[PDB]
């Protein structure tokens, strides 16, 4: 039996999109995935343990004595000493922190874990943050709300397989973010020819006219999301729809309005 | 009989593990059996705070962001709820198309939780390692429809690599189960294992077409990008090509699901029929679903196929309308300020006040939202019991042929096992009519494709959105001032089904079901787990 690299994954002030993102997967089907390559070692929504079998199967991935890769999915909610998040009485916080320490790599799922995302927007309540502000260690940013997983799976084989990718200064791996959705975006055409869409019951709209009017934040987003789809079916502006720039850092706030250019 | 200890004390869970989110269930068992429980939601992010002072557009963008599992349903709900409060009637076309995705989300979201999240508490994986792969064949040719995936080979195949899998001894998701080496509340023979953990692995792939199928008219999943206020956005979404790969994905989900899903469910329910017995609660609320006229909440309430109304005490011979200004929550058990108690949505307040952990007087960051003075359970098993007391035809039939499979009365649905089969049952009645509602959307499309009606922002206004998602009675409601978010509002069914208690004392409604639940052994509470999964909580959802 060839050993599997182990993989921890942890939830914190997440929303599970990116986990679902992650199973979407196809080169490979996620059960290939940790069947044949990695060891998913402690991932809350699948695991069949639960409570302090569940703790338990956690702290005997931390202590493997191969080592492990961190998931982070989720920003860490930092108000009144991490309670307002916790999982077996621990604030998400100390968790990660102490998961964090010995992992051979931490890749962030997610703008959530990457950057704060949305519990951080304004007036950020629960005082959340994004992992590599709350540890102060750098991580490797695999962000979108929720990303692709074509880049989530990438990212981990290569991480397994290679070393390290080329990040940007975002901590984003450039093999997916390197280029601004606008640059690759079908649309284009029109933009040039500012040909945009005024609303979307416009003939323009029907005709499939250039979204920035409507807000597009398509040319200050990078992401990969024109070139490989979604669901290997469609993404948002082939559905007629104005990117929201969820790949980028604090883009509940940069970004809005949505419908917007102001 | 059911296997139960003599055990006395406390239990705590946590992490609830295989839901959405981060739920500690804490219980007192006597002689065995849960005779008091709590459920505490542990993490607030408090979007309603988030939402204050911003554009309404934006609202369904953030409130989306409230779950990754229910995706969609949220924007719905949002947009929903800003298309009444600027008192804009979306065109069919719209209507039409965001109930379709509805629909798609289904299928996607209860496949997902029946096999990924629900059926570990009831099939021991690792026994299936014991099951003659040809003696699981046989049996499977006698407990659902012909089909290569469960012929011996296929049974074999999973069983190897199941087998290889165990003895790397890395055993990943299943590390600690509750079953291993054996557990009393574990039923199943090794055979019906094998079938079991055969559909979970081609679930896992059958769950990426779901999600393709609604990103056709979605945009992507998780987290659709095709609605705006007045309507959709997506007009390639009404063109023949992208429905007609709509088509054939939806029937081959449909196909899995008839062939796997509801058999392998059917099965577990013949040899759990004492679960027939436990976990059954009173009250059932449903906004309903899927409505032919969606120009207000009103024409929701009253035109939704998968129909709405209130249950009480379990009697199916009333069932009464729904009376929206009745609902309110409570937050007087909940880690909230005081002077939150008994606000309706329109006038909510969510002023977070955390405590400690485990202090009784304040355990949990869901509000309790009450009917009238009630908890009311919501979901499926509630859409399932309103449908029947109505007697829509399509509910009629299929509650039938469980009830005339199973050899159980109606009232047996009343328990965490109705509540599970409910789940499977409305599964299969969606899949029914998909082809009816494909047809119904290319043809319209193909004679007039509008997608989104003229609108104008109001100076002050308030709107309600409703939905019955996949985990029940959903509404959005907004209060606008100024052009602003001045009060935006999530009551969410994981609210209605896993907060706390109420401003009464009185228990939700899982924890109401938790009460008389038998620990067979309590270092491993299934049992627990059983009936906390059959309400399919998503604290993501409930907290917000
Ligand atoms: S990045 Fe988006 S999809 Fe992922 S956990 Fe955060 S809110 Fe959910
Ligand atoms: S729709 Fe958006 S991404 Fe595409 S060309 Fe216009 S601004 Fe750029
Ligand atoms: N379904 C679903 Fe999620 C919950 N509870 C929402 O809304
Ligand atoms: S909203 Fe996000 S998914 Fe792609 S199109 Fe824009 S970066
Ligand atoms: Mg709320
Ligand atoms: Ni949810």
């Amino acid at each position: 039996a060839k050993h599997r690299p182990s993989v921890v994954w942890l939830h914190n002030a997440e929303c599970d999109g990116c986990t679902e993102a992650a199973i979407r997967t196809i080169k490979p089907y996620i059960d290939a995935l940790i069947l044949d390559t990695i060891s998913l070692d402690y991932q809350e929504t699948i695991m069949a343990a639960a409570g302090e079998a569940a703790e338990a199967a956690l702290h005997q991935a931390l202590e493997g004595k191969d080592g492990y890769y961190l998931v982070v999915e989720g920003g860490l909610p930092t108000i009144d000493g991490g309670q307002w998040g916790m999982v077996a009485g621990h604030p998400m916080i100390e968790t990660t922190k102490k998961a964090a320490a010995k992992a051979k790599g931490i890749i962030c799922i997610g703008t959530c874990s990457a950057y704060g995302g949305v519990q951080k927007a304004k007036p950020n309540p629960s005082q959340a943050k994004g992992v590599s502000e709350a540890l102060g260690v750098k991580t490797i940013n695999i962000p979108g709300c929720p990303p692709n997983p074509i880049n989530f799976v990438g990212a981990v084989v290569h991480v397994l397989t290679k070393g390290i990718p080329d990040l940007d200064e975002n901590g984003r791996p450039k093999l997916f973010y390197g280029e601004l959705v606008h640059d690759n975006c079908p649309r284009l055409p029109h933009f040039e020819a500012s040909e945009f869409a005024p609303s979307f019951d416009s003939e323009e709209a029907k005709k499939g006219f250039c979204l920035y009017e409507l807000g597009c934040k398509g040319p200050v987003t990078y992401n990969n999301c024109p070139k490989v789809l979604f669901n290997q079916v469609n993404w948002p502006v082939q559905a007629g729809h104005p990117c929201l720039g969820c790949s980028e850092p604090d883009f509940w706030d940069t970004m809005t309005p949505f419908y917007e250019q102001g | 009989p059911t296997p139960q200890s003599t055990f006395t004390g406390p239990i705590v869970v946590d992490p609830i593990t295989r839901i959405e989110g981060h739920l500690r269930i804490m219980v007192e068992v006597e002689n065995g059996k849960v005779k008091d429980a709590w459920s505490s939601s542990q993490l607030f992010r408090g979007l309603e705070i988030i939402l204050k002072g911003r554009d309404p557009r934006d609202a369904q963008h953030f409130t989306q962001r409230a779950c990754g599992v229910c995706t969609y349903v949220h924007a719905l709900a949002s947009s929903r709820c800003v298309d009444d409060a600027v008192k804009v009637s979306i065109p069919a076309n719209a209507r039409m198309m965001r109930n379709l995705v509805m629909a798609s989300q289904y299928l996607h979201d209860h496949l997902v939780h029946f096999y990924h999240l629900h059926a570990l508490d009831w099939v021991d994986v690792t026994a299936a390692l014991k099951a003659d792969p040809n003696k699981a064949a046989k049996l499977a040719a006698s407990i659902a429809p012909a089909r290569p995936g469960n012929s011996a080979k296929a049974l074999k195949a999973v069983q190897d690599k199941l087998k290889a899998f165990v003895e790397s001894g890395q055993l990943g998701i299943f590390t600690n189960a509750y079953f291993l080496g054996g557990h009393k509340a574990y039923y199943l023979p090794p055979e019906v294992d094998l079938i079991a953990t055969a559909h979970y692995l081609e679930a896992l792939h059958m769950q990426v077409k779901a999600a393709s199928a609604m990103a056709i008219l979605g945009g992507k999943n998780p987290h659709t990008q095709f609605t705006v206020v007045g309507g959709c956005s997506n007009y390639q979404g009404l063109t023949k090509d992208p429905l007609a790969n709509y088509l054939a994905l939806s029937k081959e989900v449909c196909q899995f699901v008839n062939e796997c899903y509801i058999p392998d469910l059917l099965a577990v329910a013949g040899f759990y029929k004492d679960w027939g017995g436990i976990g059954g609660t009173s009250n059932y609320l449903a906004f309903g679903e899927f409505a032919t006229d969606d120009s207000s909440p009103e024409k929701h309430l009253a035109t939704s196929q998968f129909p709405s109304g209130v249950i009480t005490g379990r009697d199916l011979g009333k069932v009464d309308n729904v009376d929206l200004g009745a609902i309110y929550e409570d937050v007087k058990y909940s880690w909230y300020a005081p002077g939150g108690d008994g606000k309706h949505p329109y006038d909510g307040v969510t002023d977070p006040k955390y405590t400690k952990l485990d202090d009784k007087d304040h355990y949990s960051w869901m509000k309790a939202p009450r009917y009238k003075g009630k908890a009311m359970e919501v979901g499926p098993l509630a859409r399932t019991f309103i449908a029947y007391a109505k007697g829509q035809p399509d509910f009629k039939k299929v509650v039938d042929m469980v009830l005339g499979k199973l050899s159980v009365p109606a009232t047996a649905l009343h328990s965490t096992l109705g509540r599970t089969a409910a789940r499977g049952i409305e599964t299969a009645i969606v899949c029914a009519n998909m082809e009816k509602w494909i047809k119904e959307m290319a043809d319209s499309g193909a004679k007039d494709n509008t997608l989104c009606a003229k609108w104008e922002m109001p100076e002050e206004s308030k709107g309600v959105g409703l939905a019955d998602a996949p985990r029940g009675a959903l509404s959005h409601w907004i209060r606008i001032k100024g052009k602003k978010i001045d009060n935006f509002q999530l009551v969410v069914p994981s609210t209605w089904n896993l907060g706390p208690r109420g401003a009464q004392g009185d228990k939700s409604p899982v924890e109401e079901a938790l009460i008389g639940t038998p620990i067979a052994d309590p270092k491993r509470p299934v049992e627990i787990l059983r009936t906390v999964h059959a309400f399919d909580p998503c604290i993501a959802c409930g907290v917000h």
